[PDB]
């Protein structure tokens, strides 16, 4: 048993893997749709690598340290100059409400930790901790009436833009301090598309 | 001939040697609810199953099984909270001429699928996997039945030892939780090698469980 | 057979009682489909390199009075697989009374040039080769079925460590 | 369940209880030759013989037998003089249903006869009697096979134990000899009580021998 | 015996060297080819200097610390502007599958581990441990069936630009804690070309 | 005269003064594998090669030569893992009227150039350089010849000593490797100055190789 390290339950699954790639745009006054800001429940069911990782176990509990690689891009060739765009990435704890305009109270709202990533910089990270109501994230759940994790809600806070800039923001969540209980069958790869 | 005894019931077993624990824990009490263990702790018996050729799996969730069972069943309606341990001694009795083998896996969160509840909890005759009715070498979820031996389990095979015995902590996310609405374990029984037997023999050899519930705690009492 | 119960079952009948194996299993774990889908292959999916031993196990779920010998032989590195029982006895075997004991360990060792093995090798069969032979054939009593069944098992030894993770799993 | 090993051979006893040694004599070394006692003393299990009710019996020589078997067949060709006890043991697996005894004779110095080399000397398949073939009831020399038990012996009785075991030791005129031409011991396995089994059970049981050469040694190796 | 340091196998080898110059383009979406981004099996096969370095000798170990020297420029003379760009600067360990589109499943692989790179900032680097499967890396051996140090993959990650923006990046590999083994002529500088 | 002796071989020696050890380490055995040193750790005396005044090297690999070469030979092929050491003693015997030298390269990892298997691994006979052939003073990778006596090596000037001994010890990227595949080391004998001899002596003075495998050890025996 040379140095099993590497396979130990941090070793697995702590490594960054992007979950989300979450699209916005800049509120520009010409005919810009509810696009102007991205929301997504964080969740690993969509990430094939991660789910089925952490499928191979019953039960688990994680933090959570995402961090975010923002980019733009002119829309069209109206180029011509426009100043470096700050973004709010707001991070909407568990029971709490997600955004659905623009300017919702919530973005003012001070329970919501909330980001402020000026463009060109270093990306920007937080690190959720476990928020589980139970003591431990079930991955299946034999019972009746899936577990929350938050909400990522991103948007430009500039507001007079002349130009559109289009702006894909990838999440890269890196589960961190895993634990893990009741190993289980891995399933296949096959049923998840 | 080991004659265990649990109040007002009797069980004859062969002896508990081959007998799994598991996840190596033992039930015990949470380390505040009460702990009806004056008579709810005894051994449910459930209606047998005839294991012929052609079956494919049984499978029964706990305590969904429990659940019109007498005391247990009781507690476990009346009140709203309650964690318990089990004993599921797996007996099928067979002559020497009947061969073969049974795995019989003890699953954490046994969520099946071919949905709601009535069709998920069978209750105390249990639910049959099939090649609705879930497919046998995945228990629902497209598995590969080998791999479940990763599952707390034992095998029953027929010239060998023809009885197990499971010994299941209580597994959830919490320490405690309504009864009614989750089942923590489930059972799964699947023949992996065929019944066969000799010409003119018993066709179809019986499967008896008995259930102990072991270090029950419930609470709170409507 | 594929994706049923059938499929881990090997049949042990009683006809034209031929010298090719009953069975005869590469131990490249990751690369041999039959090895490659169990626990050990899952997780040696997720590993460029690993190094141990293995353990194998064959059960027979036969009847309690058949009898009769199966020569469980192991092969190593290079070394063709044995085609008769002789050749395979000649090597490393045990053989395995069926009335006696009813199941049968081996724990395959670890021999490799390298310190660990790549789980994606030069398309090259290496290693292992469990074949499983009749030394005699199985003896039933009276109206007894002839066909039995054996299954195997296969797990990692303490020894057996991985290194390099490499996931793969997509759409 | 008693399992022996021997290097990179191995075998399942029942339990080595009923084992003759020969003349009680254990096999010795030599009280000079060099001893490969390092990979050749192992077990050299023969290609098994099927045991109908109308067999007569069956023969080996030794070292005759393991002559193209591996280390030992090796040593003893490419060296001139060689020695060897053995330890043979003759499986013969039945069902409780079968019914029938074996006479297992190891017999000094085993000259049989119905002459020439290929035909006394049958190598791994053996030789069988007849009622060439030699007769029987006299190992071919005109001896009534009763008296047979005179040789270092054992009966496996099917009703009772259903294997023998037979510890030579090197037997010859002198200390050591040419294998090759020279064939010391002798063994005959001649079925005493017929074979009979119950109606529609297995018509043919197997007869299996194993052969661990102990205490070898050779001279000189060319 | 002046300290003979200078002329010890570190200060020998231990030299940042440029082994290769990368070029990747930018995703716009008028014409550009598969070069949207670029691949490279780490070999020192092909700088001159350190192979025959190297070459000096018959086994060794090193660890590896790339550096990446980014430097990108308008296509044509519709400059106008265009938003700062990041880069994907995946290392590929050895044995592990190599990206073939722009998008391949590899890029957001957790295994493969990736640098994000904002232009114009401070050059990024890694440092590649031992990946020998080997005990030692032989640049000779007389055997039959080269060694594997991994691959360099980057792109552009930005998506709907609508300027063009070629980026040649320079990989500066400088092998640190070297130890070598037996000592060898040293091949002449002729046969390399 | 030192006679030197390794079981059913012997050597005669002028004596081992002038005994090159390659990389000042000695053969060892690794600080897991069976160490055949029986009988296959003897003097395996190839087949000698006259030098004429022609000549422009010769050229083994090792242990490709020691491939037909009986138990070391077997060993090499029925495991699938070995190493091993070496002893080479170059001995070349002359008159004292016969003139010239030798240098005897061992070379680790000796890739030659002009590829195939067949082609690369001569055996026993060995190859020879040429002015395929490799390039004498190039020893196939483009070298200049001079620079080859950083390799472990030994002269051998007919005026002064007429034989040379070479300590090898294992070396290889990987603790123990499979010798049929790969081949660790590499000798390399060039004339530096050429032979030349008075009138009507021998014209043609012979080189002979012995090879004793030290501290060989292999894993696993098919």
């Amino acid at each position: 048993h040379r140095s099993r390290s590497e396979s130990s339950i941090e070793s697995f699954f702590a490594r960054g893997a992007c979950v989300t790639i979450m699209t916005v745009d800049n509120p520009a006054s010409t005919t810009n749709k509810d696009k102007l800001f991205a929301v997504w429940k964080i969740t690993y069911k969509d990430t094939v690598q991660l789910r089925r990782k952490l499928e191979f176990f019953t039960y688990s509990r994680f933090d959570m340290e995402l961090t975010f690689v923002v980019t733009a891009n002119f829309t069209e060739t109206n180029n011509g100059h426009a100043l470096n765009q700050v973004y709010q990435i707001m991070y909407v704890p568990p029971g709490a409400p997600v955004p659905e305009k623009w300017d919702d109270y919530t973005w003012q709202t001070s329970s919501n930790p909330s980001i402020f990533y000026t463009y060109g910089t270093a990306p920007a990270r937080i690190s959720v901790p476990y928020v589980g109501i139970s003591n431990a994230y079930s991955h299946f759940y034999d019972g009746f009436s899936l577990n929350d994790f938050g909400i990522l809600a991103v948007r430009v806070v500039n507001d007079h833009n002349p130009t559109k800039v289009t702006s894909k923001i990838r999440v890269y969540l890196k589960p961190k301090h895993i634990r893990v209980w009741c190993p289980r069958p891995p399933r296949a790869v096959a049923y998840y598309g | 001939v080991l004659q265990l005894t649990l109040g007002n019931s009797t069980i004859t077993t062969q002896e508990a040697a081959n007998s799994v624990v598991a996840y190596g824990r033992w039930p015990e009490y949470l380390r505040q609810p009460t702990e009806p263990d004056v008579a709810a702790c005894r051994f449910y018996t459930l209606d047998t199953v005839s294991w012929t050729k052609e079956s494919r799996g049984w499978w029964w969730k706990l305590p969904d099984a429990l659940r019109d069972m007498g005391l247990f069943g009781q507690n476990m309606y009346y009140h709203y909270l309650g964690r318990s341990g089990y004993t599921v001694h797996v007996q099928c009795n067979a002559s020497k001429f009947h061969q073969g083998a049974l795995g019989v896996f003890a699953v954490p969160e046994m969520c099946l699928a071919g949905t709601s509840y009535q069709n998920a909890n069978p209750g105390e005759k249990g639910g049959t996997f099939t090649g609705f009715c879930p497919v046998d070498y995945l228990l629902g979820n497209g598995t590969l039945l080998g791999n479940a031996f990763v599952f707390p389990h034992q095998i029953i095979n027929l010239r060998t030892n023809n009885c197990a015995t499971l010994v299941l902590p209580y597994v959830n996310s919490l320490s405690i939780d309504s009864m009614v609405k989750h089942n923590n374990w489930g059972i799964a029984i699947l023949p992996l090698a065929p019944l066969n037997f000799a010409s003119e023999s018993s066709p179809e050899i019986p499967i008896t469980l008995t259930i102990a519930p072991m270090c029950c705690e419930f609470n709170g009492l409507r | 057979k594929k994706n049923t119960m059938e499929m881990y079952r090997v049949r042990l009948s009683d006809k034209p009682h031929t010298d090719d194996p009953i069975l005869c299993l590469s131990l490249s774990p990751a690369s041999d489909p039959r090895l490659s889908h169990t626990m050990l292959g899952e997780i040696l999916n997720y590993y460029t390199h690993w190094a141990g031993s293995l353990k194998f196990t064959f059960l027979f779920c036969g009847s309690m009075m058949a009898t009769g010998k199966l020569l469980v032989s192991y092969a190593p590195p290079g070394a063709d697989p044995p085609k008769k029982r002789k050749e395979a006895m000649l090597g490393t075997h045990v053989i395995w009374d069926i009335g006696l004991q009813s199941s049968c360990t081996m724990v395959v060792p670890w021999i490799s040039n390298t310190t660990y093995r790549q789980t994606i090798d030069d398309s090259f069969t290496e290693g292992g080769y469990i074949s499983v032979f009749y030394q005699t054939r199985i003896v039933v009593p009276l109206s007894t079925p002839r066909e039995m069944d054996i299954l195997g098992f296969v797990s990692a030894c303490n020894d057996f460590s991985v290194r390099l993770l490499r996931d793969t799993t997509h759409i």
